[PDB]
């Protein structure tokens, strides 16, 4: 039983480590989409210029 | 001596006049070129 107990163990936190990735993930392409808006802000400016 | 002074006060009116059409002419001018800025600003204001 205690073997079994470290498996489900082991399995639970490579589950909350992928939960993590998914996290980092989500907020790396939050980033991307913002500075795609800021460029076209900036290219904006461009034609004012 | 009668007839010459009566052709240099005619001279004085011409001077004059030439003086002011010039300087009329020169505040249309100005007006016009306020135009095309004030144009240009419009457009800036824009892409503001």
């Amino acid at each position: 039983l205690l073997i079994e107990a470290e498996k489900v163990s082991q399995s639970e936190i490579w589950r909350r480590r992928r939960q993590e990735w998914e996290i980092q993930r989500n907020n790396a392409e939050a980033e991307m989409k913002q500075i795609d808006a800021q460029l076209k802000s900036l290219t904006v400016r461009r034609e004012a210029a | 001596r009668s007839m010459v002074t009566q052709l240099i006060q005619f001279g004085s009116t011409l001077q004059n006049i030439i003086e002011r059409q010039d300087a009329e002419s020169l505040n249309a001018l100005l007006q016009n070129q306020a135009k095309e800025l004030i144009l240009t600003t419009l457009s800036i204001q824009d892409k503001t």
